[PDB]
């Protein structure tokens, strides 16, 4: 499920389902390693730096990234060009999240 | 005393580009009080410029693992932990570079007592990566895999303070290369290691190529081979191993077995740093598989002489103990004969009729037996 | 009919396994609780165990 | 909304509805333009008998603060006659202690403090008050300025405050400022309050205006409106 | 509901002490397949105080931490692991005050 | 999360607090972009005016305020929260020049305005002044100085510097742009800052929409450019 | 589906330039011409959500 | 939906706006102390967010007087409150006695002045813990406060993200006896253990305290040092 | 805003687009096309139509 609320513990039982296994948000390296791993089926100009928006937090799920993906590479179709650049990340970024944002550097 | 610190590696490095053994060698044993007086924070640096730079100067093996068993001496004179742990890390590379059998092990065995403990979880794989390279060269294969694994769950929690995704891509690419099942995925991995080995790494870069190409050469895709050897950065970092690659990639990109034995016994010096020479050898039974069988179909259009060791290419005195050594090893049913042509392929494989009625029978005699006893005991 | 029957053929999702990026703890934690009773029940049994069921 | 009581707080989305309820409750108060000339300042305010029972002159929303300052106020009256005494108050004390008139723009910055600061607290309410500010110097020239609720304080050359904010402005832009002198301007301001709702919501209006500028000497005084009369006269010919 | 002609017995609970949490080690490990040579006090002496069914994951995971090293039997490591995997239960200090 | 519904400034569970949060947007409610260059010996300021209106005036609608002889600043956020904020900051760099008898510092007045800006927060009972200040001012021994004050009262200072609505792509604009170590000869300056906020706003428009804030070793006082000067560096960066 | 009425096309609309331009490019693009979208070798976007006042 | 505010304790436990102020506290940037034998050295870990800001502005590690150091891990506006609070308060003492005020002293004041903004109930309370630390008759001390006005003292600790892997590597790493350069190393090491590993002459912000007196170190001898210190 | 979490993700739906009211060309834009086929004479201030539409 995604809900752990409508569950009867009558269900939850040792023996019925002894795990309990949740899959929770990533973090600013597993987001690193989600995108070496998606991206390497577009054509990626490669002095375009993922990195630097894993630095905005925090919020992504996993589900976003291959939309992301779908928003640059449209766009990229858009350009008539099978070329990754930043700018469609920047386009991605600004479409894809999705208040909120700002992000901080206040109080660390 | 600080201005002699920067003295002894420059002193230290006279002796490492122009200086010979047995000076150098006489240096890391004349600045042991020298450690004993300056400051004990540095002594690191120092233990690591001598040691690693001494070593990387030539193969002296009266004075590599000796001086390796100094530092043993005196890790364990002085008796620090934090010091000792890189001199066991060296020593067994320097026990790797011989490919030992089991003493490497048996210092695997002492580096698992101290760094799961610890908290300096790179320096765990430092060895452990080293150690899954020792079960291949064992060919230990799912310890190997367990120890990958582990590196892979370790590397999730350190940014990069040195190089160490790179070597743990390469050898994850050679854990996916003894399987034989995986190549794109290893192709893959082998060139996010090229990545990380842009003009830092040349030693590993030299046959990162030579690893990446026999991956696309086992990917049987020719074209790319001749595409990426038209690459720009590997004409940034060629040499003979190219010919290498360029030769064999022809070799494969028109099925010339001739070619690809020439070319290939013509490199074996650098033919030799492939220990996967199944995969040459399998090229060439692999593609000899169907050339056996375009060459046993035409044995009923018009053979020649000698139906079975005449058909063939027939190249240099004897072509065969191949042919005939996969009708002896292996089997296609295809039986000799020295006077048909077609060297006869016919089996009849359904006959289960008799197997399981034989089969019913070997237990209706058991049956049988197991009645005995009551026709023997209920009558007297 | 299990509403075909256990989809028989080749109706997968058709995704790698290293397809799925950076996930040590999820990966290891459902290979220990389905893909390890797959293979190596039988040293499963010896302890006393008792794997899951689901 | 909610999230709407007190004025220190802030919204979700980042806004204070204290200030913005206060602003539009001068929404519905009663329709106050104001408009300059080339050497003078002239004020205007649709002004309204509640039934049979004013008296005409009584509790005139143009005040007048200083000997050339004087305000337009719309909004809540009694708001209004408290910011003004602030206003005199303030005009008092620069008048005492540099020995000449208040400059207009470091008065409204003083004021527009003043209702900042009462924007600020959560003991007290934003004002319902949005007025005018009009001034004329020999050394200055006119100045008009303008403050809302909350505190933003800024010139204009024209404005309007009340119901028909946008429909006073729309045909004030087409008034060719520059080149006339205010007693044009009388008759112009004249005609702008009398098109705007002769009868349709309410009964009746009442005019008033005020004046300021270089023919009056720096003084600030409403109009002899009887004297010229100039409405009545333009407004039956402003119906066709 | 407290009323005494109501309810009679109110039977404290406490928690697992020393010996206790011994004896509770006891017998929600002796039916596994330990190392031949073990200890349980040092065991024992670990747990500031669990829950019941605590010790018994410490146990069940121990077994795990051996099955992952391919072996059927418990050494003490196993359980060195499985008290630290029961530890994030409660650690967090800056916190005496009090 | 809230859960506690952060109507006062408290601590919320893990474990932020959500007004001051809010108030990073207050700025974002302004409507307004700010961009500070800091490159050589010069600094400068540019920000747009949104006016629709030819009833409203154009010389009181400048956000450029001049604090003092040496030091200017530009505000963005709501009107009145930067207002009083300059007036408290004029009238503490009087103090300044008062009690210690010279001319202050730039960062001294940033730290006393972020000292101010956290005792509005620190005690409660008071709206904390959404409204972000953006600082130049020349320092002898230091060159030329940018800084930046927080609602949060966090200040900061640095070369390339941008605050109000659409500033997350020009950040992303001068990290790309201040990579390169190339020398900054003041009308490099001018047109990097006139590029920067004609990409982020991508209007390439009339010299009577933007102010332009300038201060430099050569003239340290604080200085406001003109129509005519503002039409020369546009049409000497039209190519 | 047979109940669709008769209409005028999608120059009636207007002002809103943006979403019909993006629209047809998210839709009548991948099932006229999927080679673009193939090409690059990225998944098509499959479901369109409108929403506003 | 209780505890709320300052003025009441909770039906059992303990103080619930104390404890979220740790926890922001602990939500922090992470930083690391260690008292040696001859002097202390405090280390921090001072990531800019883009490569837009400058490092020679604000600074982490600051001295109260030419003999104390004193880092955080929170929150600078509060920090530079409590901190010019220390000055004038360690002034005040050097204008009373004509003699530098010892650090002990100085943690009796500053958690009276921490404690008194945690009595009730119209302020909240810091999001700031200390590091106090100096040289002071010879023997160093090392002094870490907190926000609920109480103070401990330390051999070594750390104070941020992940403070207890870096107090399990205090604890395994850290003994009793080093020297000063000995301290900077495990302390520039347990700050690398986990912080990002891009870690320059900047990232990093360290003081020491001799008993010659404080001392603020430079980015020149950071990057003399730090230049793959092991 | 009262949709369930569960169909606001990607995949199922994909991109957010959003409409909004018409601005000041929009809004001539709309009354242009619905001032087309309406029997009237040459005087029409659209300006002043859009310039109270608001």
């Amino acid at each position: 499920t995604n809900r752990a609320d409508t569950l009867d513990p009558a269900l939850l039982r040792p023996g019925r389902l002894d795990r309990k296994i949740e899959f929770p948000l990533p973090d600013r390296r597993q987001k690193r390693l989600i995108f070496s791993t998606i991206t390497s089926k577009m054509n990626l100009s490669e002095e375009v730096d993922l990195e630097d928006y894993v630095a905005r937090p925090d919020k992504i799920s996993g589900a976003d990234i291959n939309s992301i993906c779908q928003e640059s590479g449209m766009l990229a179709v858009r350009e008539n060009r099978y070329i990754v650049l930043a700018k469609d990340f920047e386009k991605a970024y600004k479409t894809v999240i999705k208040k909120d944002e700002q992000e901080h550097e206040f109080y660390k | 005393v600080q201005v002699k610190e920067q003295s002894i590696l420059e002193l230290g490095s006279l002796l490492a580009k122009t200086g010979q053994a047995a000076e150098l060698g006489g240096l890391l044993k004349y600045v042991r009080p020298f450690l004993n007086s300056i400051s004990k924070a540095k002594a690191a640096r120092l233990v690591r410029s001598l040691l690693d730079l001494f070593l990387d100067m030539e193969a002296a093996t009266g004075q590599e693992v000796e001086l390796c068993l100094e530092c043993i001496e005196w890790a364990k004179s002085e008796k620090r932990t934090f010091l000792r742990q890189a001199l066991e890390a060296r020593l067994v590379s320097l026990y790797f570079d011989t490919k030992r059998y089991q003493e490497a092990l048996h210092l695997g065995s002492q580096l698992l007592r101290e760094l799961k403990k610890m908290d300096d979880k790179a320096l765990l794989v430092e060895v452990q990566l080293l150690e899954s390279k020792t079960y291949h060269a064992l060919s230990n294969l799912p310890k190997a895999r367990a120890a990958l694994t582990s590196a892979r769950t370790t590397a999730n929690a350190i940014y990069c303070p040195p190089k160490l995704q790179a070597t743990l891509d390469m050898q994850s690419g050679i854990i996916h290369a003894a399987e034989e099942k995986d190549w794109k995925t290893a192709y893959s991995y082998f060139y996010e290691a090229f990545e990380g080995y842009d003009s830092i790494d040349s030693p590993k870069a030299i046959t990162s190529l030579k690893y990446m190409l026999l991956c696309k050469i086992m990917l049987n895709t020719p074209e790319d081979v001749q595409a990426l050897v038209s690459g720009k950065l590997a004409l940034r970092y060629a040499g003979r191993q190219t010919e290498a690659l360029k030769c064999v990639a022809q070799a494969s990109k028109n099925r010339s077995l001739a070619d690809f034995e020439k070319a290939l016994t013509d490199y074996r010096a650098e033919l030799r740093d492939d220990p996967i020479i199944s995969t040459h050898l399998a090229k060439l039974y692999d593609n000899l598989l169907e050339q056996n069988l375009i060459r046993v179909i035409e044995p009923f259009s018009r053979v020649q002489i000698e139906h079975i060791s005449s058909l063939i290419k027939l190249s240099k005195a004897d072509v065969e103990r191949k042919l005939s050594q996969m009708i002896l090893d292996k089997k296609f049913h295809g039986i000799l004969d020295q006077g048909e042509g077609v060297l006869i392929i016919f089996d009849e494989p359904p006959v289960d009729k008799t197997y399981e009625a034989a089969l019913e029978t070997i237990q209706n005699m058991s049956k049988v037996v197991d009645s005995l006893y009551n026709k023997a005991k209920k009558l007297t | 009919d299990s509403s075909i029957m256990m989809l028989t053929s080749d109706q997968k999702p058709d995704v790698m396994y290293a397809d799925i990026g950076g996930m040590d703890i999820q990966k290891q934690e459902v290979r220990e609780a389905v893909e390890l009773p797959l293979t190596h029940f039988e040293l499963y049994k010896q302890i006393g165990i008792d794997p899951p069921r689901g | 909304t909610g999230y709407d009581l007190s004025a220190s707080t802030f919204s979700p989305d980042g806004r204070v509805f204290q200030v913005e309820y206060a602003m539009k409750a001068v929404e519905n108060s009663s329709t106050a333009i104001g408009i300059r000339c080339k050497d003078g300042v002239v004020f205007g305010v649709e002004k309204l008998v509640l039934s049979k029972l004013y008296e005409e002159g009584s509790n005139k929303r143009l005040f007048n603060v200083d000997r050339h300052v004087g305000m337009a106020v719309a909004g809540l009256l009694a708001d209004a006659r408290s910011l003004a005494d602030i206003a005199r108050e303030e005009a008092s004390n620069f008048r005492s202690n540099f020995g000449y008139n208040i400059p207009l723009k470091h008065l409204a910055d003083r004021v527009a403090m003043y209702v900042h600061a009462y924007t600020l607290y959560s003991a007290v309410r934003p004002f319902g008050c949005s007025f005018m500010l009009g001034s004329y110097s020999v050394n200055d020239g006119a100045q008009l300025y303008m403050i809302d609720p909350s505190g933003v304080s800024y010139g204009y050359w024209g404005c309007a405050i009340g119901k028909a904010r946008q429909a006073a402005k729309t045909e004030i832009e087409k008034l060719q400022m520059k080149e006339m002198t205010c007693r044009d301007i009388v008759k112009e301001v004249a005609k702008i309050i009398y098109i705007v709702h002769d009868e349709v919501k309410d009964k009746a209006f009442e005019l008033e205006l005020s004046w300021v500028g270089e023919l009056t000497n720096g003084r600030h005084e409403i109009v002899p409106k009887d004297i010229r009369e100039e409405a009545e006269k333009y407004a039956k010919e402003s119906l066709k | 509901l407290l009323r005494p002609g109501r309810i009679d017995r109110k039977i404290e609970f406490p928690p697992p002490n020393e010996e206790a949490r011994l004896d509770i080690l006891k017998i929600h490990s002796r039916k596994m397949n330990l190392t031949r040579g073990i200890n349980l006090r040092k065991i024992a002496e670990l747990m500031p105080g669990a829950s019941g069914a605590e010790v018994k994951g410490v146990c069940t995971e121990a077994g795990m931490y051996a099955l992952r090293e391919r072996r059927v039997h418990v050494t003490q490591e196993d359980f060195e692991m499985a008290v630290a995997k029961v530890m994030q239960k409660d650690s967090e200090k800056n916190m005496s005050i009090k | 999360s809230a859960g506690f519904d952060r109507h006062i400034t408290i601590f919320s569970p893990e474990g932020r607090l959500y007004q001051v949060e809010y108030a990073f947007k207050a700025i974002n409610q302004g409507g307004l972009t700010s961009v500070a260059v800091r490159g050589k010996d010069c600094a400068v300021i540019v920000t747009q005016k949104k006016v629709p209106d030819k009833l409203l005036d154009s010389s009181t609608v400048t956000h450029l305020f001049k604090i003092t002889e040496n030091i200017g600043c530009v505000m963005t956020g709501m009107t009145a929260d930067s207002r009083s904020q300059v007036q408290r900051a004029r009238y503490e760099a009087a103090n300044w020049k008062y009690k210690y008898g010279y001319e202050i510092p730039v960062d001294m007045l940033c730290k006393r305005i972020a000292d101010i800006s956290q005792v509005y927060t620190q005690n409660a009972e008071m709206r904390p002044l959404g409204c972000c200040m953006i600082l130049i001012g020349i320092d002898e021994e230091q060159g030329p100085q940018v800084y930046k004050c927080d609602p949060a009262g966090y200040y900061c200072g640095f070369k390339a510097t941008a605050a109000g609505v659409k500033q997350t792509e020009s950040t992303s604009f001068l990290e790309k742009k201040v990579k390169k170590k190339f020398d900054w000869t003041f009308e490099q300056t001018v047109e990097t800052a006139i590029t920067c906020l004609s990409t982020v706003l991508s209007i390439d428009f009339k010299p009577s929409e933007i102010e332009v804030g300038v201060v430099t070793v050569e003239n340290p006082k604080f200085r406001i450019l003109t129509e005519a000067e503002i039409d020369a560096h546009l049409v000497a960066l039209a190519e | 589906s047979h109940e669709d009425p008769g209409n005028v096309s999608y120059s009636e609309i207007g002002g809103l330039s943006e979403q019909i331009r993006e629209l047809r490019e998210v839709i009548e693009l991948p099932l006229t011409n999927p080679e673009l979208f193939q090409r690059v070798g990225i998944i098509p976007p499959k479901g369109c959500l409108l929403y506003g006042p | 939906g209780y505890s709320f505010s300052l003025t009441t304790f909770s039906p059992s436990g303990k103080l619930v706006q104390i404890e979220y102020a740790l926890a922001a506290v602990a939500g922090g940037a992470p930083s690391v102390g260690i008292k040696a034998a001859n002097g202390v050295v405090l280390a921090t870990e001072k990531k800019q967010k883009s490569i837009l800001y400058d490092e020679r502005s604000v600074h982490k590690v600051e001295p109260i007087t030419k003999h104390i150091g004193l880092v955080y891990s929170g929150m600078g506006p509060d920090y530079r409150v409590l901190v010019h609070r220390a000055r004038k308060l360690a002034q005040q003492y050097y204008l009373v006695y004509q003699e530098p005020i010892p650090t002990a002293q100085l943690v009796q004041r500053v958690a009276s002045v921490m404690q008194e903004y945690t009595q009730s109930g119209g302020v909240r309370p810091f999001g700031v813990s200390l590091l106090i630390c100096g040289w002071n008759e010879g023997r160093p001390y090392l002094f870490q406060s907190d926000p609920s006005g109480a103070y401990f003292a330390w051999k070594a600790t750390a104070m941020g993200k992940n403070y207890v892997n870096g107090k399990t590597f205090l604890e395994k790493r850290y003994n009793e006896d080093l020297e000063l350069e000995d301290a900077i190393h495990t302390a520039i090491l347990t700050l690398k253990e986990s912080f990002e590993g891009q870690m320059t002459e900047d990232n990093i912000e360290v003081g020491i305290c001799n008993e010659a007196g404080f001392r603020r170190l430079t980015p020149t001898e950071v990057k003399d040092y730090l230049a793959a210190i092991a | 805003d009262t949709l369930d979490p569960a169909l606001l993700r990607p995949g199922r739906l994909d991109r957010k687009i959003h409409i909004d009211l018409p601005n000041e060309q929009a809004r001539l834009d709309i009354l242009k096309i619905h001032a087309g086929p309406i029997t009237k004479h040459g005087e029409i201030d659209y300006e002043a139509i859009v310039k109270l539409s608001d």
